[PDB]
């Protein structure tokens, strides 16, 4: 679907954030 | 059309180009984690 | 030698007629058995005279000069016709076609505009009899159409038309209308105009012609809303003749 | 007449920006 | 000293990171390209014109000589599908070097090395990494020469028999021509570099432009700017990239006007018809009609004594008549068969008009670039029906904003940095301020 | 053309009379100061 | 109102049978004249020629007749002047002509008959506004 | 104390009670000349071919025109955009037929108006001050680009330029309306949006400020003597406006920062104003305002109309009337 | 005296016919076989002095003819009116939709 692919890209991004602040990162 | 061994990814390509606007929309999220610094 | 588009174009030499070398004073025969037509024929005006009008009783008017204003859009071009020989001689072209009509604006002293449509409509012009010959002495002769300036559809700045628009002064709905008639019904005037085409060079051998001419023509009368002026137009011509 | 009016209120707005402008009351600090 | 809102600003004097943003942003960009490639390609349908159906890229790639044949016809989609995969796959190496130099990547650079690390007031410093760039740039012109002349040619809307690929094989070298167009009014029936209409001046330009951009190279990197030039411009980061914005707004509307008005490097068969295009098509398409009914399309005096179908230019030219008549600069392959001397040639005009060009002519006409937002084609009192807008509107009016914005850009930087480089960016000083100091106008 | 006649002194004295209004406040005022 | 097998009802031929088209075949002929045709024919009128049009009055003076379904496939196979006295596939889009006219390259007889049947169907719909021009947009 | 030098310090000298500067070298003749050839030609004018049918249209005050329909004519549509300065005419009288004073003046008012940004720029150099008062009038300038430039180019033709009239002005808005439903197009209702928020702002921030002057005159004095040119301490209380206004509505919606509210004074109304010259000079290309045209139907096929299908009635009426004699075709495609 | 010569036509055979000297080529599309061969023939070789003379058009083919006899009730001719033909505006009016 393409509302499919385009949730999996879309929640790539937030997840990057999500990662570093859960493990306090460089942000 | 794409080749038809790439058949497969039509709906993916459907959505590549939008890519890079979410970039944009990432430094505001970014931003909003560490409160507008 | 001969030019292309992109030399001519921007330099106003798409409006003047191809001259003549001033070496070609030969002549053209006529085989009163063969058929002839103008392949082409050009009319570069110069001059524009307009008559004036004197107001007093037997002064009779004067061709006054004009200025153009209108640029470099006045000539009549690739027009052709039928080169006929008559019983007795003479040569009559018939204009079949072309580009034979040019609106044209000249201003006179005083600011006045006057549109006139420069034409040889129609034009029928004869030679004199028993020519056997086109010489750098033949003078042609003849008359042409000269329809309205604007045609049936041109609309009025206030709507009013002939083949359409309104037929009265919408914004004055309770005036007399008396006072009005001459400018609410346009007609379509068509009137003849008067030419002499000059020659004065001749190539004998590839059938080029060229000289000059003077017409006669009315002015625009804005569809009966004014009296038209005479015009008076000088200029040089070229034609090209062909066995047909 | 109408013209010339017209020309005449036209010629005195210019006449006043220049007055105002060249011979305006001087701001003055204080 | 800056707020989130100007977060970038204080990435001036972090070389390191700086490089990262640089690096990462070309990475955005050339994955646009490869997407957008990709994405054109997958709805692609070749029994339909490029211009109906909303392309941008592919054009620019068929007017490169790939993918296409006779006519415009596409032929072969490979090349296609090539440019967006390749440029696609380069933008996550443009990606990496970019986020690792933002990231992980030495901060700034002139500790790790001399060479890459840089001072903006080091003029001699930025006049070789702008060396180094026209270099670069002079190589890129020379590249389209290469495939122009070695390596297939170029799309040709010219070549006799309905455009096809060439090779060029005398590019203009002339420096009266190529430098002539430079000199040409901008104004109607000059217009500047955008007369450009053949390949041959096209193709000898970049050359001229891919030499003189590495002479100025070289010679940028040899030398540091003269005392003239020193005491003219201001010397800062944010100084240069007020120049660079403007640079790029004139760049952007030149391009605007390029393709509104240029049918040689934005061929029709791709791009649609101009404007000038459709409008001189429809008064082909009723001369034609009229004359197939009997009209002598000549003689036929309009309703305001101007001619109905054929009329003079102000310096004498046979042109159409009607509003087209602001038209007439307009050349095209499917009409310049019909232009003699004196202009539209009356004698050709009868006889030796051809179906193919009664076809181009109705097909521009009824593809004029007049569209709605939500792409309803035609005027703006049309019905819905037709899904189209011309890729000429969308490319004009796209580049025009840009430009736009990027003039706005240049003002706003230019005079901050003129300000920045004086003292006073950030207020009046209260005890020293200028006019306090200076006598009253009155 | 064919305006109304009175248009003028209608324009005149709407500039004069509102005009003339000022000028006299505006002089009585100097000669206070 | 609605769209009734009574206004999907359409000659098929001169000699008066008809044949009743399913919605389906309606709008997927709607879809195809957009594809093909509107660029010209948008509404009913002929942008480039608007003395011809396509409402049914017009074509059933048409020679050959096209107000019905076999004129009209006919038509696109290889069309004619109004009076049928001369052929003009080299200048209009049509089978004989898909050479030089590709969208009509992948249009299959079922695709026409759909393209045929829209056109008679849409002034049952509209009327006036069928084939009537700005002046009833 | 060299003369080039002492030139060069009379241009940009901060003590001339108008500012010359660099910009103003070009600005002052440019803008001479425009005006000049601008009064003269309301004023005298002949009437002028605008589109070049040989219909003239008259323009100036002489030839019978009043205040408000009086307009220096746009050139020629036979001319398109051409240059067609003085010397490429044969006489005057044939540049005044062809509308020459239009060009004239537009392309030096535009150089002119362009260094008027510039000169904003200098002088606040100059003065010690920041630059960016020029940004904000780069809005209005833009807009002027728009319709006597960008509009033409994209159109082919001066002819369709705006008139430099009052009653031409509205010609010029009607016919955009008609080819280009301006009105269904975002970025002019932004600059509504701009325009009316602009005026709205401008109303509130005055009521405001004169709502909370601090009390330093009697009633029988004008309240504006309660301030004195230069004086360091602010004339009204800031903080019981933020109380007041925070109350009308709620506290967070009211600015108690004088700078960020006087930023949003300025950014607001340019804004808007850079999108509607940006609306103009996009519709220079027909990319034309939503059309929604028949875009409601019925379960038969019935076009059901909307408004949008009332305003189309309206712009017919525009398109079929104007520029009545000169389309000789169906379409109006420039 | 002053009058408006196209209405004036309009209460003639023109305004309920075609009138082979002055009708605009469009009207020869509202009966069959006429457009647009025959309509480009008729008003070629106008003007007619009956709606007769137009069967010895030079060239008619028999089939021409019987489509034209079929018709020549719905035909008319009256005097030539000059700001009808004048123009081309017999081939085109400025009429399209
Ligand atoms: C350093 C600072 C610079 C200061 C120097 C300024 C001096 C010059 C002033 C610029 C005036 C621009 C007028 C453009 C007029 C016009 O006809 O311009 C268009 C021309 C292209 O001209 C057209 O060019 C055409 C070329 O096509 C021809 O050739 C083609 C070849 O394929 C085709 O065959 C085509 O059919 C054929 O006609 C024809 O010649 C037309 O007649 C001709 O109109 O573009 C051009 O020269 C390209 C340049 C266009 C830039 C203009 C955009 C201005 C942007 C305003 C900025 C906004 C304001 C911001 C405020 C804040
Ligand atoms: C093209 C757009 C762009 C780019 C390239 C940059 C780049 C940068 N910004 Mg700017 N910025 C932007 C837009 C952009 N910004 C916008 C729109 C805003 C306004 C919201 C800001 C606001 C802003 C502020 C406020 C600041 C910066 C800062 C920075 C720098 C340090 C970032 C950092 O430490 O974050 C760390 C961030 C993270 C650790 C989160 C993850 C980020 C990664 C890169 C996401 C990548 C995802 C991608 C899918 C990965 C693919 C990998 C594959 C290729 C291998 C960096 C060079 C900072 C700076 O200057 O430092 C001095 C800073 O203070 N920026
Ligand atoms: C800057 C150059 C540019 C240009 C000229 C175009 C133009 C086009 N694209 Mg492309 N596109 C671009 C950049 C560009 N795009 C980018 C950066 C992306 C990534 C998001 C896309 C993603 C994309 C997709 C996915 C599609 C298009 C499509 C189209 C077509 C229709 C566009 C439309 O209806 O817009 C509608 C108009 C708007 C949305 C207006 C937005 C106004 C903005 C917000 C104001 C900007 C102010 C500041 C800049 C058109 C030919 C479509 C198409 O036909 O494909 C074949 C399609 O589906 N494009
Ligand atoms: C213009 C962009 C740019 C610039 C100026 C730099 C500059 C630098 N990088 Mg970065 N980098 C870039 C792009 C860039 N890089 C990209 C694209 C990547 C990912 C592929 C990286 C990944 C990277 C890493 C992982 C590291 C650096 C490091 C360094 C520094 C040392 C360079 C060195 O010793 O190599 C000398 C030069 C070479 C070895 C280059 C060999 C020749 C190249 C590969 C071919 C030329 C490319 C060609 C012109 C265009 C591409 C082809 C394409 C069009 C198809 C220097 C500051 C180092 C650092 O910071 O120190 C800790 C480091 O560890 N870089
Ligand atoms: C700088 C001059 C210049 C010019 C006029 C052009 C013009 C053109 N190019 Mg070339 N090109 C150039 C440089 C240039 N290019 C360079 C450097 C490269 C390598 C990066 C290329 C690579 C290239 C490719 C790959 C292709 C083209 C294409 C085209 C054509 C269509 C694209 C277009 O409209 O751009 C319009 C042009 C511009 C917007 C550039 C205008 C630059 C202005 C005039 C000068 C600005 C000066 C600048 C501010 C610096 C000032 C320095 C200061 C100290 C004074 C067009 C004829 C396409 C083509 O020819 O198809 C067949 C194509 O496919 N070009
Ligand atoms: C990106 C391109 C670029 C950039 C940014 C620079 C930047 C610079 N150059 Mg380099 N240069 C380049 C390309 C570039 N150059 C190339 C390719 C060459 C080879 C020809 C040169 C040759 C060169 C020389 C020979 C010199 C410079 C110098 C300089 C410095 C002064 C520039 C200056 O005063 O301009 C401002 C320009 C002027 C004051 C006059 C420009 C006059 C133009 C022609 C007027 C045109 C205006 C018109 C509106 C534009 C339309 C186009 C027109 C031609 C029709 C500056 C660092 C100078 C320096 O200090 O070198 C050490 C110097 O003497 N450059
Ligand atoms: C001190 C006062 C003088 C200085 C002021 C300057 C004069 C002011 C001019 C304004 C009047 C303009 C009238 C022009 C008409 C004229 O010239 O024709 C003069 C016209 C008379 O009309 C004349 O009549 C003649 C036969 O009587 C013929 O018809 C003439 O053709 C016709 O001109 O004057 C009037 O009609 C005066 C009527 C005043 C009543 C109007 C008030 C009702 C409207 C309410 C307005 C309230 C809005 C307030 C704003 C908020
Ligand atoms: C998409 C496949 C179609 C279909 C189904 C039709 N057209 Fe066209 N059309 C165009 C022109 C100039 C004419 C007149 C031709 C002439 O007689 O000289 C036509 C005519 C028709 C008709 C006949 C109408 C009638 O009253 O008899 C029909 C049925 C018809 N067309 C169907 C022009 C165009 C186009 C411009 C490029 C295109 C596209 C189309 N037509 C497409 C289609
Ligand atoms: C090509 C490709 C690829 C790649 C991809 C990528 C590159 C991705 C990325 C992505 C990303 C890059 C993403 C991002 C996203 C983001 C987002 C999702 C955002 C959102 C946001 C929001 C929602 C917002 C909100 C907010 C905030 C936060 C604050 C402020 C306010 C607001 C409200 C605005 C892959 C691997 C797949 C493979 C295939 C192909
Ligand atoms: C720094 C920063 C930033 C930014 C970032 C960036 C901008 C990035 C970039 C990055 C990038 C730029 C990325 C890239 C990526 C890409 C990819 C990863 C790709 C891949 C590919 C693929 C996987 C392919 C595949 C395929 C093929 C081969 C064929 C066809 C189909 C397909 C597509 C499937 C931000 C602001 C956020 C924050 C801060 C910091
Ligand atoms: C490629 C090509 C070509 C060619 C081109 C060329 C060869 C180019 C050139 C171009 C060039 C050659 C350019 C130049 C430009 C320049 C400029 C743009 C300038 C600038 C300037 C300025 C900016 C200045 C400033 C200033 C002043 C004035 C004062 C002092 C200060 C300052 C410095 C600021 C052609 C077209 C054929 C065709 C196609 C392709
Ligand atoms: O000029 Mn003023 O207006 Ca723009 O479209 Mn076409 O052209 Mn005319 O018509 Mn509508
Ligand atoms: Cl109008
Ligand atoms: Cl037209």
């Amino acid at each position: 679907a393409q509302l499919t692919m385009i949730a999996m890209i879309g929640i790539a991004g937030p997840m990057i954030i999500f990662l570093l602040a859960v493990r306090r990162g460089n942000l | 059309k794409l080749p038809e061994a790439y058949a497969i990814f039509d709906p993916l390509v459907d959505v590549l180009p939008v890519i890079p606007v979410l970039f944009l929309a990432l430094a505001f999220v970014w931003q909003a984690a560490v409160g507008f610094r | 030698q001969t030019l292309t588009y992109d030399d001519i174009v921007g330099t106003g030499l798409a409006n003047k007629c191809p001259t003549l070398d001033d070496t070609a004073r030969g002549a053209y025969p006529i085989d009163s058995s063969q058929t002839y037509r103008i392949a082409r024929l050009c009319l570069q005006p110069t001059t524009f005279l307009v008559k004036e009008e004197p107001k007093n009783k037997r002064q009779e008017a004067e061709f006054v000069p004009t200025k153009l204003v209108t640029r470099e859009t006045t000539s009549l071009d690739q027009i052709q016709g039928e080169l006929k020989v008559n019983s007795d001689g003479s040569l009559t072209f018939v204009e079949e076609d072309g580009i034979d009509f040019q609106p044209v604006t000249v201003q006179m002293a005083g600011g006045e505009r006057i549109p006139l449509l420069f034409t040889v409509k129609n034009l029928v012009a004869s030679t004199q009899p028993n020519v056997t010959s086109i010489t750098t002495s033949t003078d042609f002769k003849g008359e042409f159409n000269v329809p309205s300036y604007r045609t049936a559809n041109f609309l009025d700045p206030k709507g009013r038309g002939l083949a359409s628009g309104y037929d009265s002064a919408i914004a004055l709905p309770q005036a007399k209308e008396e006072e009005l008639a001459r400018a609410n019904v346009k007609r379509f005037s068509l009137t003849k105009g008067q030419i002499s085409l000059n020659v004065a060079k001749v190539d004998g051998r590839t059938g080029e012609i060229a000289g000059t001419f003077e017409s006669e023509q009315l002015s625009d009368d804005d569809m009966g809303a004014h009296e038209p002026h005479e015009v008076k137009i000088q200029g040089v011509f070229y034609a090209s003749i062909e066995p047909a | 007449m109408e013209t010339i009016t017209y020309v005449f209120i036209f010629a005195c707005i210019i006449a006043l920006f220049f007055f105002a402008i060249f011979f305006r009351e001087p701001p003055r600090i204080t | 000293g800056f707020a989130w809102w100007a977060g970038n600003a204080r990435l001036i004097n972090l070389s390191g990171k700086l490089l990262g943003a640089h690096v990462a942003h070309a990475g955005l960009i050339v994955f646009w390209a490869g997407a957008m490639t990709l994405f054109e390609l997958a709805h692609f349908i070749p029994e339909k014109p490029m211009y109906e159906q909303g392309l941008i890229l592919i054009p620019h790639i068929a007017t490169l000589g790939w993918g296409v044949g006779p006519g415009g016809e596409v032929v072969d989609t490979f090349p296609f599908f090539v440019v967006g995969v390749v440029h696609l796959i380069s933008s996550a190496v443009l990606g990496f070097g970019g986020v690792y130099h933002a990231i992980r990547g030495p901060e700034t650079l002139e500790e790790y090395s001399s060479f890459f690390g840089y001072d903006w007031k080091d003029k001699n410093k930025m006049t070789t990494i702008l060396g180094f760039h026209l270099i670069v740039l002079g190589i890129g012109a020379l590249l389209l020469v290469a495939k122009a002349m070695f390596f297939g040619g170029l799309y040709d809307t010219w070549a006799p028999g309905g455009g096809d690929v060439r090779v060029i094989t005398n590019p203009t070298l002339d420096p009266r021509v190529i430098f002539g167009y430079l000199l040409k009014s901008p104004f109607g029936g000059e217009g500047w570099i955008v007369s450009v209409n053949n390949l041959e001046d096209v193709v000898g330009g970049h050359i001229w432009i891919g030499l003189i951009c590495i002479a100025g190279g070289i010679w940028h990197i040899l030398t540091t700017p003269f005392g003239w030039a020193r005491r003219a411009f201001i010397w800062s980061g944010e100084a240069y990239l007020s120049y660079s914005l403007g640079a790029l707004s004139m760049m952007g509307f030149i391009a605007t006007c390029f393709v509104w008005f240029n049918n040689t490097v934005y061929p029709s068969e791709f791009y649609g018809p101009t404007g000038p295009e459709a409008s001189q098509a429809q008064a082909m398409t009723f001369l034609i009609r009229d004359q197939k009914l009997g009209a002598n399309v000549g003689s036929a005096q309009g309703p305001t004594g101007l001619g109905k179908y054929l009329m003079r230019s102000p310096t004498g030219e046979i042109i159409f008549g009607g509003e087209t008549m602001r038209f007439w600069d307009f050349r095209g392959p499917w009409l310049e068969p019909l232009r003699g001397p004196n202009g539209l040639d009356l004698n050709k005009i009868k006889n030796d008009i051809q179906p193919w060009q009664e076809r181009r002519a109705a097909e521009y006409m009824t593809h004029a670039p007049l569209g709605s937002l939500n792409s309803v084609g035609g005027v703006a009192t049309e019905i819905n029906s037709v899904n189209f807008v011309s890729p000429r509107s969308w490319l004009a009016t796209s580049h025009f904003v840009l430009a736009f914005f990027f003039l706005v850009g240049h003002l706003w930087h230019a005079g901050r940095a003129r300000a920045a480089a004086a003292g006073f960016e950030k207020g009046i000083d209260r005890e020293s301020e200028p006019v306090l100091s200076m006598p009253s106008l009155d | 053309m064919e305006v109304n006649q009175l248009g003028l002194i209608a324009t005149a004295l709407f500039v004069l009379v509102p005009s003339v209004f000022l000028i006299i406040l505006y002089v009585q005022t100097e000669s206070q100061q | 109102a609605e769209l009734t097998p009574e206004v999907l009802t359409v000659p098929l031929n001169s000699e008066g049978k008809t044949i009743t088209l399913t919605e389906k075949q309606y709008l997927e002929g709607k879809r195809l004249f957009q594809y093909a045709c509107a660029s010209c024919h948008v509404g009913g009128i002929t942008k480039t020629n608007p003395s011809l049009d396509l409402r049914t009055e017009t074509l059933a003076l048409a020679t050959p007749p096209r107000d019905n379904i076999e004129g009209l496939v006919d038509y696109m196979k290889n069309p004619t002047t109004y009076d049928g006295e001369q052929e003009i596939a080299e200048v209009h889009p049509s089978l004989r002509s898909a050479d030089i006219f590709p969208k009509m390259r992948n249009l299959t007889e079922k695709d026409l008959v759909a393209i045929a049947g829209h056109i008679l169907v849409e002034p049952k719909i509209l009327g006036d506004k069928w084939g009537g021009g700005k002046v009833y947009y | 104390a060299n003369l080039w030098e002492r030139f060069c310090n009379w241009v940009t000298s901060t003590d001339n009670r108008l500012y010359v500067g660099w910009f103003g070298v070009i600005m002052i003749p440019t803008l001479l000349a425009a005006t000049i050839c601008f009064v003269i030609a309301f004023i005298a004018a002949p009437p002028v071919d605008i589109d070049g049918i040989r219909e003239p249209v008259s323009g100036s005050l002489l030839y019978g025109n009043n205040i408000i329909t009086g307009a220096v004519v746009p050139s020629s549509n036979a001319i398109g955009l051409h240059f067609y300065p003085i010397w490429e005419a044969a006489s005057l009288d044939e540049w005044l037929y062809n509308g020459g004073p239009y060009q004239l003046i537009i392309f030096h008012f535009l150089l002119g108006a362009s260094c008027y940004m510039g000169r904003q720029w200098e002088l606040s150099y100059r003065l010690g001050m920041r630059p960016w008062i020029c940004v904000a009038y780069s809005a209005p300038l833009a807009s002027a680009f728009a319709v006597f430039l960008i509009y033409p180019i994209g159109q082919g033709s001066f002819s369709d330029g705006m008139p430099l009239g009052i009653s031409g002005t509205f010609n010029f808005m009607i016919v955009f309306q008609a080819e280009h439903n301006i009105l269904m197009h975002p970025f002019h209702q932004l600059g509504v949006a701009g325009v009316f928020g602009g005026a709205l702002f401008c109303a509130m921030h005055g009521s405001l400020v004169t709502s909370s002057l601090i009390r330093e005159t009697t009633e029988t004095e004008s309240a504006n003597y309660g301030y004195k040119f230069g004086q360091e301490e602010e004339t009204y209380n800031i903080v019981a406006a933020h109380g007041y206004f925070g109350r009308l509505i709620f506290q967070y919606a009211s600015f108690n920062n004088s700078r960020s509210l006087h930023f949003f004074l300025a950014a607001w109304p340019v804004v808007g104003v850079w999108f509607t010259a940006l609306g103009i000079s996009t519709m220079a290309f027909n990319l034309n305002g939503f059309n929604f045209n028949h875009s409601v139907i019925d379960a038969k096929g019935n076009v059901i109309n909307t408004w949008a299908d009332i305003i189309n009635r309206a712009n017919l009426g525009m398109e079929v009337m104007h520029e009545r004699n000169a389309h000789n075709f169906p379409l109006d495609l420039a | 005296e002053l009058v408006n010569v196209v209405d004036e036509k309009l209460g003639t055979a023109y305004g309920e016919k075609i009138d082979l000297n002055n009708t605009n080529i469009a009207a020869f599309i509202q009966y069959r076989g006429l457009y647009p061969t025959l309509a480009k023939l008729i008003v070629k070789n106008a003007p007619y002095e009956s709606v007769e003379d137009v069967l010895n058009i030079p060239g008619l083919t028999e089939r021409q003819k019987q489509i034209l006899r079929e018709n020549l009730e719905h035909f008319t001719v009256t005097e030539v009116e000059t700001a009808l033909v004048e123009g081309g505006d017999r081939y085109n009016n400025g009429l399209y939709k």
